[PDB]
């Protein structure tokens, strides 16, 4: 309500794509003291003032034996064992022990991706960056200086999505 | 950590192929290339078994593998 | 090309898996086996049938 | 270069360098695509 | 001789492996077992029988 300490607005996300929705006033956690006086009013302001301190601040400053993957794997490069190779003579019957070559086994399995991503945005990340933001004085530019980032059907580049095409 | 060892060599060179070829494939937009083309109360007999061996066997564009033969010209059914 | 693509120790090409345990019922019958990779081979699920 | 080729535009048209050929009966083929 | 020759500890002298694998064909039959060799001990496959 008042224009200096504000109920806050908390953003709403979409996993599916990784960006983020509109947000929106909160409104679970509102305190009901309709029924309280001038005491319990004004330090219930004082709590929404705390909290909105919180929160600005938050946001603004605060943004051998590789464990291979989970469970460590030892690694032998010399540890050849059956030396003999099948010529024309030999016939070598059943063999093999699973040990990962140094450089080839391991780097290739610990290889990343080819090209890095450039997309969406992760439920962690999103979760420390997407704080609720404190919007003061609500709406108080001309029009197109409005926060269009609250409103879910709003498209960056395209502005003003219509819904149902 | 070269695989080019592993790959048939056409000649002095490795036969490396397209990397830009990896499945997809749905229900729509995802088209794929050979296509379905195509007491007798008739007797003709002679168009007829032709016809018949005409069916069993086939004829297309891309089916370049190996050589198209000879002098040439660019064609369709892509 | 000549090495590294093929195993010269004795190995299968086409093994066969046999029912490790098997149900009935008037309806449907069930067949349970113990699909085994060892080491130094690769599958592909799409040679395989029953 | 070349003068001698067909012209579909400013540009020549000319195929691929490595366009000379062989295949034997043996299955030395059951090869893929000109892609 | 005393000590280092028979061990104190739990263990068997006879074990029996049951079948894991069946299979009665019209002309064989096929059995499959798996040879289970704890640590601490060694087998002589003369002694095995089926």
């Amino acid at each position: 309500m008042s224009k200096e300490i504000p109920t806050p607005y908390m953003w709403s996300y979409q996993p599916q794509m990784g960006l983020a929705a509109g947000a929106a006033q909160d409104y679970s956690t509102r305190i009901n003291y309709m029924s309280a006086g001038p005491h319990m009013i004004s330090r219930v302001n004082g709590i929404r003032a705390h909290r909105n301190r919180i929160l600005l601040e938050q946001a603004a400053i605060t943004t051998l034996t590789i464990r291979g993957r989970g469970i460590q794997l030892n690694d032998e490069s010399v540890s050849s064992s059956l030396g003999l190779r099948p010529d024309g003579t030999f016939q070598i019957g059943g063999a093999g022990r699973p040990s990962f070559t140094p450089r080839q086994a391991i780097l290739t399995l610990q290889t990343s991706s080819s090209e890095p991503r450039s997309g969406g945005i992760g439920t962690l990340q999103f979760i420390e960056e997407f704080v609720p933001s404190v919007y003061f004085n609500p709406f108080s530019g001309p029009p197109g200086h409005y926060p269009d980032q609250f409103i879910p059907n709003f498209d960056a580049v395209k502005d003003s999505a219509d819904g149902y095409d | 950590i070269n695989f080019a060892s592993l790959a048939p060599r056409h000649g002095s060179r490795p036969f490396m192929g397209n990397w830009q070829d990896i499945g997809t494939s749905n229900m729509s937009g995802g088209a794929f290339s050979w296509g379905s083309l195509w007491k007798a109360w008739n007797s003709s007999t002679g168009q007829m078994l032709r016809d018949k061996l005409k069916e069993q066997n086939f004829q297309q564009k891309v089916v370049d593998g190996l050589a198209s033969g000879i002098s040439g010209v660019v064609d369709l059914a892509n | 090309p000549t090495h590294d693509v093929t195993t010269d120790r004795s190995q299968r090409l086409t093994l066969r898996f046999i029912p490790v345990d098997r149900e009935d019922t008037a309806y449907s019958y069930k067949a349970r086996f113990t699909l085994a990779v060892g080491d130094n081979r690769v599958l592909d699920m799409a040679s395989t049938y029953f």
